[PDB]
């Protein structure tokens, strides 16, 4: 009682360090009287007001513990005075209450956001003044994302005064608009969704205008993201107007229609099973959409690409048409000239190996193809392009053990480039060498006995890089290296007298150090162990000392 | 054996509720529990780690299934994935190697893929758990702060910096909004909060004087995202800025219509009058400014003059750019450039040969900054006579072009960016002890009598949302409070009044 | 021979009221202060740095805080005196 009024006194006190601690001595008290509750709300509103920034700002974060502790009644003048003073002339008033609305919603019965949505409802409205609505948008927005679903009786009239603003002239207006509709659908009624639906494909079937039907296609796409399962009954009418306006000549339009199929793929699996061929054959005919040059539309292939990745990734049913016709395609894809749709095109064909774990045979016949491109692939100059072929052919190699049989002879120089290579990073070293282990490791002995005299001084070479990590994947390579030079289990012609003292000496260094990380500790261990085993015999006097 | 596990459990609920009594069920599940589960947690803790290794969504969730099943079992596993998650983090950004040090979007991607991987791991595999969402946000925490990246730099200020500057990048001349989303996700884990403010001001300048912004809508966009981030203060700081631009665009309108009345201007001219508290820009070097300019000199001081008796103009040559038409190449060829080249290149215009040292005086360029921009104008081959001599004779190269139409020699000094860099940094260090002197006034004015450890608490809860203090800065600056007669000691200080 | 076509150009407004002096102090701005000048250099005279208010009014730091020990109000100006730039 007396404690609160000396802070009432001193929040008057017309110097800036007093007006600060009695804020901030009042918000402490809070967050550990009916007369004095109203003094407080009071003064806290007559603090937001104040000519220095600090007080303004502990008034503001005061808002959130006070509504919390003070009855029902005073919170609905206090956001009475909030909303009024989003409509006020002034320009830092309506910035400065903002911030208090959205705290007071954060920190938050029923009646509130009854009374706070009576006035946003009539502020959106109001055409003139576009600031008013941009912040009343972004605070239904907040109010319907938490806490959202209490005002049953209110979504006929929130969505009565949000389907003009899609059409206004300012473009941040539809933005905003489409976040409210989304969060508006998660968590409705059955009878206004039908509504939005049938507004939306009405206002598609009558197109207005070009910046309309993007705006349309947009808010399908982002109501299809949220709701998800409940827009599956409609696709039966959404496909063929999308699918008839994805031929139209405009490059932005046709970007927005492939990321809706792209939606209606991934989010809702059941409905969408008789449109896939469709959105198959759009795709893959739009892949390869370069209107300009022959061996400012890159946006339409990546969304194209990413959509193929979208579909391989959900329909396991599908592989045998997939590797009838969506692989010859990603295949022959691998030379475009942007680097963006490369790594697309590449991640959709990693994830189709990667749905691959019958179509062994067919993946079995169409490896030539993969590596002939990845051949050419391999001599480029970006780091970026290089670093996906071995990404390539790990999971290659991964899902069909022995694929590269045939074509260690072309696939071994791209690698060694890449491992001594001046102009490359250590990520592509390190995918370099790991793609080397595995290929290493899945394929009989006798293919690389021509390449170990290749394959031996740039690993030799990676063992003694100063970066640790580029030598413990040396180390690993080096293992299985020896286990290909001398394998015990079957019989070689193979002579591995030379490389003997080029493993050995590059090995001893590593494992006789004392300064090194743990791993490269724990591999030097590990190699020399099997250097031992398989080729000991041929080592001298170093034996004994090691 | 954890799916054989999990068959087994619910087969013992079936036989209990269909042939038993029920007051057998918590025994049996006690028992069948404890066999089955809590004997082999040494083994889970050892499988945990490889599935954690070799990307294993489905079976980390099993185990996070069955293990919480027992009382007080999944505090190790949240250790072992902070540890996980803060060792991947620093292996993620050590790969990058020296190229983070000066290339602010791979360091920022990195950071951004390892918290998403590891978000999206939490999310769906552990059940959004409080307990693993802690482990992840200390974690990330802990690698944002100090990594590879900030031994190079000897401080833990330069995440910050790499922050803003990857803003600035973004921000320069759909997906966008997302990705400044994902800036902000990661704008919460940074303990020094300050020098990202101060950077981000400064260079937000830069995009409005020289108008090279993308769209305004994304500027309103991330206005608003840190007004939820930041408090009040620095976005009314912020905001003070776009109010000079929009005066100064109506200033220019007014000026523009004016001008008619007389005898119109040889040459294009727009001007950007700016406050001189609000904006970062420091005042000029020295200038003999080109007879060719005189006029619109004048003409506008004059004119302003009249508009605001009060005022004072103060010029600012180092961020004045403008273009340029030459007749003298072989074709005709405009060119854009800064005032101090069309200074240093209108200065001889049929005379062929100049030396450095002579065309000083004209030009009045101090030495340092007159030497750094020759050497790009040599760089771009349009003239020619690496260190410098004083007596060196500069001569036009006759008969040269370019490929296209037009060229922009206005290319950033070599050594600027790294002073800048450097006068920033010192600049907000200055400033901390300013608000640690203010913050112990305020306390002081408030509470007659306090103690050393008090004091130095309520600092650090003061101040604690910008930067974290240490202590013998605090204790400097009660030192200098002393020196200055604004608290006295009595262990114990007092204000004086 | 060159030709100018198109200039843009930026330029920074203040308060011609001072002589580019302190008002307080009537030293010149970019020296040091009274207090700063007759005693001798210590860890004061290191932090002698130009201050800037919301109201455009530049003095010295130490000026200005020697001032708002006994008042809160700008000496050329009588609004409220906040701080903007150092
Ligand atoms: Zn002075
Ligand atoms: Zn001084
Ligand atoms: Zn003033």
């Amino acid at each position: 009682s007396y404690h609160i009024s000396n802070l009432l006194e001193k929040m008057t006190s017309s110097d800036k360090d007093f007006r600060f601690m009695a804020t901030n001595d009042l918000m402490t008290e809070l967050q550990k009287d009916d007369d004095s509750e109203r003094k407080v709300v009071k003064m806290i509103l007559k603090l937001l007001e104040d000519k220095n920034g600090e007080v303004q700002n502990l008034a503001v974060k005061c808002l959130g513990p006070l509504v919390s502790k003070v009855k029902e009644y005073q919170v609905e003048t206090i956001v009475d005075t909030l909303c009024t003073n989003m409509l006020s002339d002034k320009e830092q008033l309506r910035d400065i209450s903002s911030i208090g609305l959205k705290t007071v919603i954060g920190e938050l019965a029923a009646n509130v956001c009854k009374k706070i949505t009576g006035r946003l409802t009539s502020a959106i409205a109001k055409q003139e003044d576009v600031s008013v609505q941009l912040e009343a948008l972004d605070i239904m927005a907040d109010m319907l994302s938490r806490q959202g679903g209490l005002l049953v009786n209110f979504h006929p009239s929130i969505l009565t005064c949000l389907l003009p603003q899609l059409t206004s002239p300012r473009l941040a207006v539809r933005k905003r608009t489409i976040i409210a509709l989304g969060h508006l659908v998660m968590s409705c009624g059955n009878i206004v969704f039908v509504d939005l639906i049938e507004h939306l494909l009405s206002e598609l079937s009558k197109n207005d205008s070009m910046s309309t039907t993007r705006t349309y296609i947009q808010c399908i796409a982002a109501i299809s993201r949220q709701a998800g399962h409940r827009i599956g009954e409609y696709l039966e009418k959404i496909i063929p107007l999308v699918v008839k306006f994805c031929n139209v000549d405009d490059d932005e339009l046709r970007e927005y229609c492939i990321q809706a199929f792209e939606s209606f793929v991934r989010r809702c699996p059941k409905e969408v099973y008789p449109h896939v061929s469709t959105i198959i054959n759009i795709c893959l005919k739009y892949l390869t959409y370069d209107p300009n040059y022959n061996y400012m539309s890159w946006k339409v292939r990546r969304a194209a690409a990413k959509c193929l990745d979208a579909v391989v990734s959900t329909r396991h049913e599908m592989l045998p048409e997939f590797y009838k016709t969506v692989s010859p395609a990603l295949i022959s894809r691998f030379k475009e000239r942007e680097e963006n749709v490369k790594a697309d095109v590449f991640h959709a064909y990693l994830s189709l190996l990667k749905q691959t774990r019958t179509p062994l045979t067919m993946l079995q016949s169409q490896v030539p193809n993969i590596v002939k491109a990845l051949h050419k692939q391999m001599k480029e100059k970006s780091v970026k392009t290089r670093q996906c072929c071995f990404n390539m052919l790990t999971e290659l190699v991964n899902v069909l053990p022995g694929a590269l049989t045939q074509h260690i002879p072309v696939l071994v120089p791209g690698i060694i480039f890449s491992l001594n290579d001046k102009s490359s990073s250590s990520n592509l070293k390190i995918d370099a060498l790991s793609c080397l282990y595995v290929i290493l490791c899945n394929h009989s002995p006798q293919v690389f006995h021509p390449h170990v005299q290749a394959l031996v001084p740039p690993v030799v070479a990676c063992v003694g890089d100063p970066f640790y990590k580029i030598t413990s994947e040396a180390l690993l390579v080096t293992q299985q290296l020896v286990k290909v030079i001398r394998p015990l289990d079957q019989p070689s012609s193979f002579d591995a007298t030379p490389y003997i003292k080029d493993l050995f000496t590059c090995t001893i260094k590593r494992l006789k150090a004392a300064d090194i990380d743990q791993e490269v500790k724990e591999r030097a261990i590990s190699c020399m162990g099997q250097i031992i085993c398989n080729l000991g015999d041929n080592l001298g006097s170093d034996l004994p000392n090691t | 054996y954890m799916k054989k596990a999990e068959a087994r459990l619910l087969e013992e609920q079936r036989r209990v509720q269909v042939y038993l009594h029920e007051s057998t069920q918590d025994e049996l599940a006690r028992k069948c529990e404890q066999v089955l589960i809590e004997k082999h947690l040494e083994i889970f803790h050892t499988e945990f780690q490889n599935l954690l290794d070799a990307d294993k969504n489905e079976d980390l969730g099993r185990m996070y299934n069955l293990v919480s099943r027992i009382q007080d079992g999944l505090g190790e596993l949240k250790k072992l994935l902070e540890t996980h998650i803060h060792n991947q983090g620093l292996a993620a950004i050590e790969k990058c190697g020296e190229a983070a040090l000066n290339d602010p979007k791979m360091y920022v991607q990195t950071v951004l893929d390892v918290h998403k991987k590891y978000n999206a791991l939490v999310m769906s595999a552990f059940n959004n758990d409080a307990g693993f969402v802690a482990a992840l946000d200390k974690a990330c925490g802990r690698f944002i702060n100090n990594n590879a990246v900030t031994k190079m730099a000897q401080s833990s200020s330069k995440s910050p910096e790499l922050l803003a500057r990857y803003c600035d990048s973004l921000l320069k001349k759909a997906e966008l909004e997302d990705t400044l989303n994902q800036v902000m996700v990661v704008f919460k884990y940074i303990e020094d909060k300050d020098v990202f403010q101060k950077f981000y001001a400064k260079m937000l300048a830069k995009r409005l004087v020289h108008q090279n912004s993308a769209s305004d809508d994304a500027e309103a966009s991330m206005i608003s995202k840190l007004k939820q981030a930041c408090g009040f203060e620095y976005t009314s700081k912020l905001q003070r800025m776009f109010q000079d631009i929009g005066v100064s665009k109506d200033l220019n309108e007014q000026f523009k219509k004016h001008l008619t009345n007389s005898e119109p201007l040889d040459l294009d001219f727009s001007i950007q009058v700016l406050s001189s508290g609000s904006w970062p820009f420091q005042q000029s070097c020295t200038f003999a400014l080109p007879s060719e300019l005189e006029r619109s000199y004048q003409r506008f001081t004059a004119f302003y003059a009249s508009r605001h008796s009060g005022r004072k103009l103060t010029w600012l040559y180092q961020l004045s750019k403008g273009e340029l038409v030459t007749n003298c190449f072989k074709n005709r060829y405009t060119l854009q450039a800064s005032t101090f080249q069309m200074a240093i290149l209108l200065q001889y215009n049929t005379e062929d040969a100049y030396t450095v040292q002579q065309l000083t005086d004209s030009t009045q360029i101090k030495m340092d900054i007159l030497a750094q921009v020759l050497q790009i104008l040599l760089k771009s081959k349009l003239l020619v006579l690496v260190e410098l001599k004083p007596d060196t004779l500069i001569k036009l190269y006759l008969g040269y072009k370019n490929k296209k139409l037009r060229v922009n020699i206005n290319v950033p000094m070599k050594t600027e960016q790294k002073q800048e860099q450097e006068t920033t940094h010192k600049n907000i260090e200055e400033d901390r002890k300013l608000l640690i002197q203010a913050a112990i006034v305020r306390i002081m004015k408030m509470r007659k009598v306090l103690k050393h450890q008090q004091l130095l608490g309520e600092v650090l809860t003061q101040l604690s949302s910008r930067f974290k203090p240490r202590v013998p800065v605090i204790k400097k600056c009660i030192d200098i409070l002393i020196e200055k007669e604004y608290l006295e000691r009595v262990d114990t200080y007092s204000y004086l009044a | 021979r060159f030709e100018v076509k198109k200039w843009n150009a930026v330029a920074l407004w203040a308060w011609d009221i001072v002589v580019d002096n302190c008002a307080i102090c009537r030293n010149h701005i970019m020296d040091l202060c009274i207090e700063c000048q007759a005693n001798q250099a210590s860890a004061t005279s290191e932090e002698c740095t130009v201050a800037w208010g919301v109201c455009n009014h530049a003095f010295h730091f130490h000026c200005i805080s020697r001032w708002l020990k006994t008042r809160q109000v700008c000496p050329l100006d009588n609004r409220e005196w906040e701080f903007q730039k150092y």
